[PDB]
C-alpha cells in the first residue's frame, strides 16, 4: 500500500510516481499500455485510451495479462470501470482484418457472424467490389477506416513481412557502423513486435535519431521502401542518409523531386515529397509518366516524415493514391492545432512509442536546454496607438518595440563575447528587415533565392567571423540548419505550440539555450504561454528574466526619444 | 607503481598561433590547459619534473629549466601570454635542447618530451631523421598532440622513439589529450625533509613554501605527506566475506575476526585505506 | 487648488490612463490634470471602476 | 519573535524569571551566532574584564555582527558595564544547566491541534469552548462586528493558517501572554512554565487551556502531574504547477485550497494546481506570496528534499509574479493646489511643507505641491496670511 | 548539524603517572572538563550531537552512545568500567571516529574531532595515522588538538592538513577555559574569532625498518619507500 507505485482514476488517468524502486519496470509497462499526457521530474500522468490498448494487444500482451499486472501495481485497486473497458477494447482486436493482394483491397475476417452484423451498416455498402471476403474500394479506403472504428471492430494493418512470395525482396541491409542506441531499439521493438511489421507513428525529437529509426525499419522490412517529406530540401537528406547507414548503390536511391529525377520509373527507394505524389492540378509528361508506375506498385513501409501535416485537406489523399502494406510515421511534434491528431489515429495507425524527453537530456543524447522567457516593457509612445485600434496594425506596434530592440541587440552581444552561435527566428517580414539592418547581419528573408540561402547557411556554420543570422518562417522544418547554440524567437506565428518546439530542435541539435522576447501587457503575453503549454508536458522549464544583465550600460541603440520617435513615424505610416 | 619522469613540454610559437577554431587566440588555449597539466601532473608524481620550452623564427629557447616546482612554471606561463609569435617554429632544434640536459638524467626513470604543435611547416637547418635514430638510443618517448593536420614527420617520430601522436577535434578534446599523459607509465635519490614551518636540512637555507630542489646545496626538499599519499597501493587491503552490533560505527574482516556493517565496508575499502581492528 | 487621488504606476500603465480620458470610456473628466510620466491624478469616485478595467486589460492576456 | 518581547520588558522581572532549568537555557538558545559565545567564555569568571576586550575579539571583517550581538546582549540585561560581568541571577542559573544544583501522548496532540485549527475555517466540528472564541476575536484573527452565529475570519487569521507549526505557537501564546496581565496572573510564572514545559493554584487554570489545544495530557480529569505532548517542544511541487499531497487530514486539504484548485482526490493523494487564477483568489484577501511559498517549503516531501534546491525557481518566482499584477497602481490620497503666477512663491512654499511630513510627490516644472488631506486645513492657513 | 567527536587520551599509564606525582590534575579532573565540553557542545544549538571516545590500551571503548544527566551517567560509569604495550594508541580511536561520522553523515551536517592527546606519540602507527588524516581531509573533517605537556609531531600534521587547531596548554587545572575558548565555536564561527596561529609544524618520515624520525634520507623511485643512511637497493620489491 505503499510500494506499487500507480494510481488507476477511474475514468482512465494513471499517475505514476518516478522515484520508486519499480518505476524502471513499470514505466515499461505502462508505455506499452497508456500514452504520455505529462512527464514532469517527479510525478508521470499517463492515460488509457482506446487506441492505446488495440497497441497493447497489437504486442503479445494479451487481456488476461493486461488486467492481471494492473492488480500488482496500483496501490488502490482497479475500481471496475477500468476492468470492464480493458476487457471490452481488447476482446474485439482480430476479428476484421484489412489485407490487400495483387493490388485489390480486401476485408477479411474469420468469425462469419461479424460478416453478418458488418454488412448492413449504410455506408460499409458503399465501399463494396472459416475465412469470409468482400473486397472493398480502394478510393475510399478512408472511410472505411473511420467507420470500422465507429462500430467497435477496428481495422488492423499488421504485415506479415517474412512471407509474402509477391514481392521482389531487395539487398538492403544494415551496416555495422550505425549502432543504434537504446532509446531507438524500444521503439523498433514495439514495431515489428511478432515477427510482423505494424503501421504506428513513432515520435522521436529532430536531434534525436528520427531517421536511423527509418533507415532501420526499411532494412528490416526488406521489400520496396518508399520515403516521403514535406520540402525539396527533406528529399536531399533521405538521400544522404540511405548512403551513409544502408549500402545502396545511386542506382537505386531515385528521387521524385522535379529536378534531377534520376531514372525515377523502375527502382527499390523513391524519396518524393508531399504536393509531389497529391498535385490535384495537370502534371508535367515526365511526372505523368512515374505516377502511372507509382499507382500500380505495391509498397511496403512507407515513411511519411513530418506526419502531422498528414491530416490536411491535400495531404491525406496521398494515402488513398498510393498502396503500401505497412505505413510508418515519423515526426517530432505530435501537437497541431484544429484536432486533428485524433483523426490520424486510423489514416496511418496506433501511436507505437513516444520517446521521454527528459530522459533523452539526462543520459546525454540531447542537448541542456535553459529556456528562458525575457518579456520587455512597452514603450510608452508606442502604447499610445496599441490601445487607439483593434483591426491588425497592432500585431507590427508589438514586434517592432524599441525596448524589445534592446534585449535583441544585448543578447547578441552577451553570446557574441562567449563565441556562440546565434540564431534569430522573426516572422512578419517587415520586422526582419529593420531589425537586421540596424546591426548589419544577414538574413534569409524568404524570397532570397536557393543560392544565397546556402551561402548565408554554410559561411555561418565554418567560420567564426558570421555569429548571427536572422531568418523568418523557413525554419519550421527539418531543414539542414547547421547547429545553433542559442536562438532569439522574436515575435513568432501566434498561438502555435507546434513552432516553438521546431524552433527548440533547432537548439538540442547549460550546454545550450534559447530565449523568447515578448513585449510585456499586450496580446503576445497570452500567445507565449499557450506556445510552452506543449513544452511543460516535456519537463521544460520557463523561467522570467525581468531585467537583464546590465543593459543600460553598453552601446545599446534607440537610446533617446528623437530616435525613438522616428520608429513610430515608419511602423505605423505602412497601414 | 609508477616511476619518475622528466617531461619536457614543447610549445608551438608560429605564426599559425594567432588562428580561431579555440579560444580567440590559439596560443593562449594553450597556455590555459598547460597550466591545467602541470597542476594535475605534480599530483600524480610526487617527485618529478617539467620543462617548457618553445619555437620561433626558426630557434628554440627554454623558457624554463628541468626544475620540480608547481608555482614557478604557472608564473612563467602566464608571463608569455604576450608572446609576438612570429616566423616558423623547428622540431631539430627543440629536440636538441630537450636532449642536451634530459641524456643526463639517470637511468631508473622515464625520460619524456611531450610537443605541442600547431604549425605545419618545420624548418629546420638539418636532417630530422638522425635525431630519431639518437632518440631512440637515448631511450627518449617522444609524444606529440597535434593541431589542424597531421604531419608525416610526427608519426615517424612518435611511433620510433615510442609515443603516441593525436589531433585535436575541439577544446574538450584538447582537455581530454593531456590528462592521458598525468598518469605515469607502469635506484634510490637523497630527498630532505622540511621540518620547521620551511627550511632547509641541509644548509638551513630558508624560503618560501615549496617542494622545489635546494637553490644552493643542491638537495631536493619534498614534503613527507605528499609522499604518503601514494602508499595503500603497495601491501594494501582484502576484501571482505559477508553472510546488528558494529566495531566501526557502533550501530566481516576474515584478519582479526571483526564484524562490521555494510555502511562501514564500503568506507573501510573506499576511503579509509585501513582496517580499524586491524590498528589495534 | 483642486482635488484629486493619486495613481503612480508603470508609465506603460499610464498611457492607458490618459487613453481612458479621451475616449469616454467611462465618465467625462477622469484625469484632473497630469503631472509626470509615472504619476497621474483622477478623481476619487471613480476609482473602482478604473480598477476593473485595469483588471479587463490584466486578463486579456491569460 | 521571542527576544522580540523581552526586548520590550522591565528588569524587575527578569531577574525574578530566571529559573534555574527553564529560562536560562531558553533566552541562551536564542542568540544569534556570537552572543553564544561570549556567555559561554564569561560563565566561569567572576572578575569583569576590560570594555575593550570583546571589541578585539572579532575580526575587522564581520565587525558590524559585534555591535547587533551585544546590542540585544545587553539588552535582555544579560551583563552591565561595572566600572562587562553577567547578572549573577543568570550566571549562577545558567551554570546550574551544566549539572549544578507512549504513542498516546502524540496521536492525542495532532487530533487536538486540528480542531483548534478547524474554528477557522467552515465546518460543523468546530471547538465549542466559549473561552476560546473571546480569545481569539481579542488576538485579532477572529472578525465578529456582531453577536453572530459563526464568527468570520479576517485577513490576518488567513496569515495564521499558512504558518508553520512551531512558529503559529508561538504567535498564538505571545497574545495570550500580553493580556494575562490584567485577567490572569503575573508574566513571570507563566512563561518561565512554558520553558520547563519545553523540556500555584492559579497555574492549574492556565494548564486547563493548554488542554484545549493540546501540549498536556491528564487522562485521569485534573490529577497530580500532567504528560507534555511534543506540540510543546517550542507533498511535491511540479514544473507543470501541479502539486501532489500525500495528506488524508482534512485540514490539510482545505490549506491547498486556499490558493489552488482540486482536480482529483484519491485515498492518501489530492492532486491540485496552482493557476494565475487560484493565487490571485488568494491574493485578493491577502496570503500574500512570500506565504505561499514558506508554506510549501515547510510542508515538503522527501523527494523533494533532494540534491535539487527544493520549490523549483520557475514556480517560486511564477507566484511571485501574480502577485505584482495587484502592484500596479497603488493608490494613495492627496490634494493639489496650482494656479499662481509668482514663481518665488510655489519654490517659498516647500520651507513650508516638508517639515510637518504630509508632501507626497515633488515636481519641478510646474512644481505640483501635493498634501495629504489630514494636513491640509493647516497649509491653507499659511498661503493667506504671507 | 555540528557533531563534535571528542577522543580523549585515557592512557592509564600516563594518568597513574601523574596521579603519583601530586601535579594536582588527575583524570578524574580532567574526563568532567570533556564533561562540561560535552554539555556545552549540546547548548549551543538545539539539533547538535556529542560523541566521547576513550583511548585505552589495546582497546578503544565509545563513551556517550551506549536531558544532559542521561548525557554524564552514561560517561561517569563508562571510565568507572574502562579503566579497571606501554604506548597508547590514538589512530584506532580515529578511525572509530571517522566511522561514525560517515554514518551520522548517511542519515542526514559538518562534523570535527577534537583531540585530547596526554602521552608521548607513537611513532610506530605513523603508516595507519597518516591514512586515518587523508580519509578525514576528503571530507572536510577538521581535526582539532589541544596537547597537555609534549608537542605531538604526528598530531601537528593532523590540524594543518585537515585544517583545524593546534593549541598547547601551559597550565593543566585550567584546561577548560582554552577548551571553551578555541574549540567550542564551529568551522563558520571560527572565521569571526581571533585564535592563537600555528607556531610550528613536525614534519618528517620514519623508515620502513626502523621507524625513526628522519630529517635527510633516501626515497625510492618508484615504491616511494623512504630509508634510513644505507641505501643499498629497495628493500620492499
Ligand atoms: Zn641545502
Ligand atoms: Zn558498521
Ligand atoms: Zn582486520
Ligand atoms: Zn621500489
Ligand atoms: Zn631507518
Amino acid at each position: 500500500h505503499t510500494s506499487r507505485p500507480l494510481w488507476v482514476a477511474p475514468d482512465g488517468h494513471i499517475f505514476l510516481e518516478a522515484f520508486s524502486p519499480v518505476y524502471k519496470y513499470a514505466q515499461d509497462f505502462l508505455v506499452a499500455i497508456a500514452e504520455p499526457v505529462c512527464r514532469p521530474t517527479h510525478v508521470h500522468e499517463y492515460k488509457l485510451t482506446a487506441y492505446s490498448l488495440y497497441a497493447a494487444v497489437s504486442v503479445g500482451l494479451q487481456t488476461s495479462d493486461i488486467t492481471e499486472y494492473l492488480r500488482k501495481l496500483s496501490k488502490t485497486g482497479v475500481p471496475d470501470g477500468i476492468m470492464q473497458f480493458i476487457k471490452l477494447c481488447t476482446v474485439s482486436y482480430g476479428k476484421v482484418k484489412l489485407v490487400l493482394k495483387h493490388n485489390r483491397y480486401f476485408v477479411e475476417s474469420c468469425h462469419p457472424d461479424v460478416i453478418q452484423h458488418l454488412l448492413q451498416d449504410p455506408v460499409i455498402r458503399e465501399c463494396r467490389l472459416q475465412t469470409v471476403s468482400f473486397e472493398v474500394k480502394q478510393e475510399m479506403i478512408e472511410e472505411l477506416q473511420k467507420r470500422c472504428i465507429h462500430l467497435e471492430y477496428p481495422l488492423l494493418a499488421e504485415y506479415d513481412f517474412r512471407n509474402d512470395s509477391v514481392n521482389p525482396d531487395i539487398n538492403i541491409d544494415l551496416k555495422p557502423t550505425a549502432v543504434l542506441r537504446p532509446y531507438q531499439e524500444k521503439s523498433l521493438r514495439k514495431m515489428f513486435g511478432n515477427g510482423r511489421a505494424r503501421s504506428g507513428v513513432i515520435v522521436l525529437p529532430c536531434g534525436a535519431g528520427k531517421s536511423l529509426v527509418g533507415v532501420t525499419a526499411a532494412c528490416t522490412v526488406r521489400k520496396r521502401c518508399l520515403v516521403l517529406g514535406n520540402s525539396a530540401v527533406s528529399v536531399e537528406q533521405w538521400k544522404a542518409q540511405f548512403k551513409m547507414w544502408s549500402t545502396i548503390d545511386d542506382s537505386q536511391i531515385c528521387r521524385f523531386t522535379s529536378d534531377a529525377k534520376d531514372k525515377p520509373i523502375g527502382c527499390s527507394v523513391a524519396i518524393s515529397t508531399y504536393s509531389m505524389l497529391g498535385h490535384t492540378t495537370k502534371r508535367s509528361w515526365e511526372a505523368e509518366r512515374v505516377m502511372e508506375w507509382l499507382k500500380t506498385q505495391e509498397w511496403g513501409l512507407m515513411i511519411l516524415d513530418e506526419v502531422h501535416t498528414i491530416p490536411a485537406k491535400m495531404f491525406r489523399r496521398v494515402l488513398t493514391i498510393v498502396q503500401a502494406h505497412c505505413k510508418l510515421g515519423l515526426t517530432a511534434t505530435l501537437v497541431r492545432e484544429d484536432d486533428k491528431i485524433v483523426d490520424l489515429n486510423f489514416l496511418i495507425g496506433p501511436k507505437l512509442y513516444e520517446a521521454n524527453w527528459m530522459e533523452l537530456q539526462n543520459n546525454g543524447y540531447i542537448a541542456k536546454v535553459q529556456c528562458a522567457e525575457v518579456w520587455c516593457p512597452m514603450s510608452p509612445e508606442f502604447y499610445r496607438e496599441y490601445v487607439a485600434i483593434k483591426t491588425k496594425k497592432r500585431i507590427l506596434l508589438y514586434t517592432m518595440n524599441p525596448n524589445k530592440f534592446r534585449a535583441c541587440q544585448f543578447l547578441i552581444k552577451f553570446h557574441e563575447r562567449r563565441n556562440d552561435k546565434i540564431i534569430v527566428f522573426a516572422d512578419n517580414v517587415f520586422a526582419l528587415k529593420e531589425y537586421a539592418i540596424r546591426l548589419n547581419k544577414p538574413y534569409i528573408y524568404g524570397p532570397t533565392s536557393q543560392g544565397e540561402r546556402m551561402q548565408i547557411l554554410q559561411n555561418f556554420k565554418h567560420n567564426p567571423k558570421i555569429n548571427t543570422i536572422f531568418i523568418s518562417k523557413v525554419g519550421d522544418t527539418s531543414f539542414d540548419l547547421p547547429e545553433a547554440n542559442v536562438l532569439i524567437q522574436i515575435s513568432s506565428h501566434g498561438g502555435s505550440r507546434r513552432q516553438e518546439a521546431q524552433r527548440l530542435g533547432r537548439v538540442l541539435r547549460y550546454n545550450a539555450f534559447f530565449y523568447s522576447l515578448v513585449s510585456q501587457d499586450t496580446q503576445e503575453m497570452a500567445y507565449s504561454t499557450k506556445r510552452q503549454r506543449f513544452l511543460v508536458d516535456q519537463g521544460y522549464s520557463f523561467k522570467v528574466i525581468t531585467k537583464l544583465a546590465g543593459m543600460e550600460e553598453e552601446d545599446l541603440a534607440f537610446s533617446t526619444k528623437e530616435e525613438q520617435q522616428q520608429l513610430l513615424q515608419k511602423v505605423l505610416a505602412a497601414t | 607503481l609508477g616511476m619518475m619522469r622528466h617531461l619536457y613540454v614543447v610549445v608551438d610559437g608560429s605564426r599559425t598561433m594567432e588562428d580561431q577554431d579555440l579560444k580567440p587566440n590559439r596560443l593562449t588555449c594553450t597556455l590555459k590547459l598547460l597550466e591545467y597539466f602541470v597542476e594535475e601532473y605534480f599530483d600524480q608524481n610526487p617527485i618529478s619534473q617539467i620543462g617548457i620550452i618553445v619555437t620561433k623564427s626558426k630557434r628554440a629557447e627554454k623558457l624554463t629549466e628541468l626544475s620540480g616546482n608547481p608555482r614557478k612554471h604557472i608564473t612563467s606561463l602566464k608571463k608569455a601570454v604576450d608572446m609576438t609569435c612570429h616566423g616558423e617554429p623547428s622540431l631539430y632544434n627543440s629536440l636538441s635542447i630537450a636532449m642536451q640536459t634530459l641524456k643526463h638524467m639517470p637511468g631508473h626513470t622515464s625520460r619524456e618530451v611531450l610537443i605541442i604543435f600547431s604549425s605545419l611547416t618545420t624548418c629546420d637547418p638539418s636532417n630530422i631523421y638522425d635525431l630519431i635514430k639518437t632518440l631512440k638510443a637515448a631511450k627518449i618517448r617522444v609524444s606529440v598532440i597535434g593541431l589542424s593536420a597531421e604531419v608525416r614527420v610526427c608519426t615517424v617520430l612518435a611511433r620510433e622513439t615510442g609515443g603516441t601522436y593525436h589531433v585535436i577535434l575541439d577544446e574538450s578534446h584538447y582537455k581530454e589529450l593531456l590528462t592521458h599523459h598525468v598518469s605515469p607509465p607502469p635506484g634510490n635519490t637523497e630527498p630532505g625533509l622540511t621540518l620547521g614551518g620551511y627550511f632547509c636540512p641541509q644548509c638551513r637555507a630558508k624560503y618560501c613554501e615549496l617542494p622545489v630542489e635546494c637553490k644552493i646545496c643542491g638537495l631536493t626538499l619534498v614534503s613527507a605527506p605528499h609522499l604518503a599519499r601514494s602508499y595503500h597501493h603497495l601491501f594494501p587491503l582484502d576484501a571482505f566475506q559477508e553472510i546488528r552490533f558494529c566495531y566501526g560505527c557502533q550501530g566481516v574482516c576474515a584478519v582479526c575476526q571483526n564484524v562490521f556493517c555494510v555502511d562501514c565496508d564500503v568506507f573501510v575499502h573506499d576511503s579509509l585505506h585501513c582496517c580499524p581492528g586491524c590498528i589495534h | 487648488v483642486l482635488k484629486g487621488v493619486l495613481i503612480e504606476c508603470d508609465p506603460a500603465m499610464k498611457q492607458f490612463l490618459l487613453y481612458l480620458d479621451e475616449s469616454n470610456a467611462l465618465g467625462k473628466k477622469f484625469i484632473i490634470q497630469d503631472i509626470d510620466d509615472t504619476h497621474v491624478f483622477v478623481i476619487a469616485e471613480l476609482v473602482n471602476v478604473l480598477q476593473e478595467r485595469v483588471g479587463e486589460l490584466m486578463d486579456q492576456n491569460a | 519573535n521571542l527576544q522580540e518581547f523581552l526586548g520590550g520588558l522591565s528588569p524587575g522581572v527578569l531577574d525574578r524569571l530566571y529559573g534555574h532549568p527553564a529560562t536560562c537555557l531558553a533566552v541562551f538558545r536564542e542568540l544569534p551566532s556570537l552572543a553564544k559565545n561570549w556567555v559561554m567564555r564569561m560563565l566561569f569568571l567572576e572578575q569583569p574584564l576590560p570594555q575593550a576586550a570583546v571589541a578585539l575579539w572579532v575580526k575587522k571583517e564581520f565587525s558590524k555582527a559585534q555591535e547587533e550581538s551585544t546590542g540585544l546582549l545587553s539588552g535582555l540585561r544579560i551583563w552591565h558595564t561595572q566600572l562587562l560581568i553577567l547578572n549573577p541571577i543568570f550566571r549562577q542559573n545558567l551554570r546550574i544547566a551544566l549539572l549544578g544544583g507512549v504513542p498516546s501522548l502524540d496521536k492525542y496532540a495532532e487530533e487536538r491541534w486540528e480542531v483548534v485549527l478547524h474554528f477557522m475555517v467552515g465546518s460543523p466540528s468546530a471547538a465549542v469552548s466559549q473561552d476560546l472564541a473571546q480569545l481569539l476575536s481579542q488576538a485579532g484573527l477572529m472578525k465578529s462586528t456582531e453577536p453572530g452565529e459563526p464568527p468570520c475570519i479576517t485577513s490576518a487569521g488567513f496569515q495564521f493558517l499558512l504558518l508553520d507549526t512551531p512558529a503559529q505557537l508561538w504567535y498564538f501564546m505571545l497574545q495570550y501572554l500580553q493580556t494575562a496581565q490584567s485577567r490572569g496572573m503575573d508574566l513571570v510564572e507563566i512563561l518561565s512554565f512554558l520553558f520547563q514545559l519545553s523540556f500555584s493554584d492559579s497555574l492549574l487554570n492556565f494548564l486547563q487551556h493548554l488542554r484545549e489545544f493540546g501540549l498536556v495530557f491528564q487522562r485521569k480529569r485534573k490529577s497530580r502531574r500532567y504528560y507534555p505532548t511534543r506540540l510543546a517542544i517550542n507533498i511535491v511541487v511540479e514544473t507543470n504547477y501541479r502539486l501532489y499531497a500525500y495528506t488524508e487530514s482534512e485540514l490539510q486539504i482545505a490549506l491547498i485550497a486556499l490558493f489552488s484548485e482540486m482536480l482529483y482526490r484519491f485515498p492518501n493523494m489530492v492532486v491540485a494546481q496552482v493557476t494565475r487564477e487560484s493565487v490571485q483568489q488568494a491574493i485578493a484577501s491577502g496570503i500574500t506570496a512570500q506565504q505561499i511559498i514558506h508554506f510549501l517549503r515547510t510542508r515538503a516531501h522527501p523527494v523533494m528534499l533532494k540534491q535539487t534546491p527544493v520549490l523549483p525557481p520557475t514556480i517560486t518566482d511564477q507566484i511571485r509574479l501574480w502577485e505584482l499584477e495587484r502592484d500596479r497602481l497603488r493608490f494613495t490620497e492627496g490634494v493639489l493646489y496650482n494656479q499662481f503666477l509668482s514663481q518665488v512663491d510655489f519654490e517659498l512654499l516647500l520651507a513650508h511643507a516638508r517639515e510637518l511630513g504630509v508632501l507626497v510627490f515633488e515636481n519641478s516644472a510646474k512644481r505640483l505641491m501635493v498634501v495629504t488631506p489630514a494636513g491640509h486645513s493647516d497649509v491653507k492657513r499659511f498661503w493667506k496670511r504671507q | 548539524l555540528n557533531l563534535l567527536v571528542i577522543v580523549v587520551d585515557a592512557n592509564p599509564i600516563w594518568w597513574g603517572k601523574q596521579a603519583l606525582k601530586e601535579s594536582q590534575f588527575t583524570l578524574s579532573k580532567c574526563i568532567d572538563a570533556v564533561m562540561v565540553l560535552g554539555n556545552s557542545h549540546l547548548f549551543m544549538n538545539r539539533s547538535n550531537k556529542l560523541a566521547v571516545i576513550a583511548s585505552h590500551i589495546q582497546e578503544s571503548r565509545f563513551l556517550y552512545p551506549g536531558l544532559l544527566t542521561s548525557a554524564n551517567e552514561v560517561i561517569v560509569e563508562e571510565i568507572k568500567d574502562l579503566m579497571t604495550h606501554t604506548e597508547t594508541l590514538l589512530a584506532g580511536s580515529l578511525a572509530k571516529a571517522l566511522c561514525y561520522i560517515h554514518r551520522m553523515n548517511k542519515e542526514v551536517m559538518k562534523s570535527r574531532i577534537l583531540v585530547i592527546k596526554a602521552a608521548e606519540d607513537s611513532a610506530l602507527q605513523y603508516m595507519n595515522f597518516m591514512n586515518v588524516i587523508f580519509a578525514a581531509q576528503k571530507q572536510n573533517i577538521l581535526i582539532d588538538a589541544c596537547v597537555l605537556d609534549s608537542d605531538s609531531g604526528l598530531l601537528q600534521q593532523a590540524c594543518d592538513i585537515t585544517g583545524g587547531l593546534y593549541l598547547k596548554v601551559p597550565q593543566m587545572p585550567s584546561l577548560l577555559q582554552y577548551l571553551l575558548w578555541v574549540f567550542l565555536p564551529d568551522q563558520d564561527q571560527r572565521s569571526q574569532l581571533i585564535l592563537p596561529p600555528p607556531v610550528h609544524v613536525d614534519y618528517r618520515a620514519a623508515c620502513f625498518c626502523h621507524r625513526n624520525l628522519i630529517e635527510i634520507g633516501y626515497v625510492c623511485s618508484v615504491c616511494l619507500s623512504i630509508f634510513c643512511n644505507f641505501s643499498p637497493i629497495c628493500t620492499t620489491c
